[PDB]
C-alpha cells in the first residue's frame, strides 16, 4: 500500500543530534500504538532499531529514541556517528496485513556544506508541440546532502498520474543533480491555467510555475 | 514490516 | 547479531519462475511460521509482498507465492513480469521480540526488449533568461539497457564543461530515465547557430538540435 510521509534528507555533523519525524494519513495512522523503525546501510541487510512506538532491540544502543505526538512519530539519534550513516524507514499495520511504510530518509554526516536546490522548470518546445508530444522537466541542481522529495501540481491540485523522477547523482562540483518529468498530450497541457514543480529538501520547499502559452 | 505484540 | 543466508541473485526469464531461498536456524526460520518477504527497488519506498509464512497481502495475485521446509524458506515467484526487478529481503522472528533478516540481494529478469531513446532537448525558459542565466536539459527517456553516453556541442565542436550528466535509474515502467544539463550565460546562448545534444545508445547516435531565433 501507500502513505507515511517523512523527510527526504536528515543531515547532521558528528556529535550534533538528528531527529527523523514521520507523519501519517487520516485513518489507520492515528490511535496506533505501533510504529517500528528500520536502518538500511550501503548494500547490507535492514535492521530493526525501534519497535512498537518506543522500545528497542537487543544489539541496539542507548543512542536512539522514538516517540509520539499524535500524527508524527519521531526518532532522535543523540550523539551522531559515521557508524550511524544510512537510509531509515518507519512502519505500521492495518487490515491484519495492509502494512504501511515510510517514504525514506537519508541520515548524512556532513562532509560538505549544505546546499538548497536551484530548481529550474521548463515547458515543452514550439517544436515538441509541433511533434504532438508534451513533456515538462523540473531540473533540480546544485544540492547537498542529496535527497530531494519532488511533487507536481496541475492547477494547484497534486499530480501522481504522469510523473517519473530520477535518483540523485553527484556532479562535477561534489554537489548533486536530479530531474523529474511530467508527460501529457498537447491538449492536457493547453487545458490548464498552470502547472508547477515543488521540491522538499532540509529547511526548504521551493515551487516554480509554468503557464501554457501559444507562441502564436 | 513484521508480525504481531509477537 | 547473525543474519539469514540467501543467494544474492535469482535470475529468471520473462515468464518463467524463480526460487529465492532464505535460510536460518531452529531459532528463527524453523521455530516460528513468522517469516516475511520484502520487495525493494533502487532507493525506493519498500513494500511487503508476503506476510505469515505463505499468506499474501491485499493485492499481489497468487503469483507471489511462498513456502517453508524446515530451516529454509522459499519464495517461488511465478511468471516473470519485468516490474519485479528488485532486491528481495527475507525476515523471521528470533524470539524475545526481535526480528532477524536476510542478505544483500537481487533478481535479474532476463530477456526484456531494448528501447532506443526519446531524446527531448529544451530551450532556456522566459523565467531563466529574465534571471540572466541559461540552462538546457537533454532528457533521455524510456530506454533499455541503462547505458547511454551523452555528449554536447556548440555549433559543431564539443562542449565538455558546462555539462553535467546524471546516471541511470528506473522509471517504474522498469526501463530507464536519465538527464544532462548544459549551463550557460545568456550571451553565450544568444551568440550561436546550433546547440545540440548527441546521445549514444547501443551503437547509435541520437542527436537533437536547438537554436536561438525563437519567441524567447
Amino acid at each position: 500500500p501507500s502513505a507515511l510521509t517523512q523527510p527526504p534528507s536528515a543531515s547532521g555533523s558528528l556529535g550534533q543530534s538528528v531527529t527523523i519525524s514521520c507523519t501519517g494519513t487520516s485513518s489507520d495512522v492515528g490511535g496506533y500504538n505501533y510504529v517500528s523503525w528500520y536502518q538500511q546501510h550501503a548494500g547490507k541487510a535492514p535492521k530493526v532499531i525501534i519497535y512498537e512506538v518506543n522500545k528497542r532491540p537487543s544489539g541496539v544502543p542507548d543512542r536512539f529514541s522514538g516517540s509520539k505526538s499524535g500524527n508524527t512519530a519521531s526518532l532522535t539519534v543523540s550523539g551522531l556517528q559515521a557508524e550511524d550513516e544510512a537510509d531509515y524507514y518507519c512502519s505500521s499495520y492495518e487490515g491484519s496485513d495492509n502494512f504501511v511504510f515510510g517514504t525514506g530518509t537519508k541520515v548524512t554526516v556532513l562532509g560538505q556544506p549544505k546546499a538548497n536546490p536551484t530548481v529550474t522548470l521548463f515547458p515543452p518546445s514550439s517544436e515538441e508541440l509541433q511533434a504532438n508530444k508534451a513533456t515538462l522537466v523540473c531540473l533540480i541542481s546544485d544540492f547537498y546532502p542529496g535527497a530531494v522529495t519532488v511533487a507536481w501540481k496541475a492547477d494547484g491540485s497534486p499530480v501522481k498520474a504522469g510523473v517519473e523522477t530520477t535518483k540523485p547523482s553527484k556532479q562535477s562540483n561534489n554537489k548533486y543533480a536530479a530531474s523529474s518529468y511530467l508527460s501529457l498530450t498537447p491538449e492536457q497541457w493547453k487545458s490548464h491555467r498552470s502547472y508547477s514543480c515543488q521540491v522538499t529538501h532540509e529547511g526548504s520547499t521551493v515551487e516554480k510555475t509554468v503557464a501554457p502559452t501559444e507562441c502564436s | 514490516q513484521f508480525h504481531p505484540x509477537x
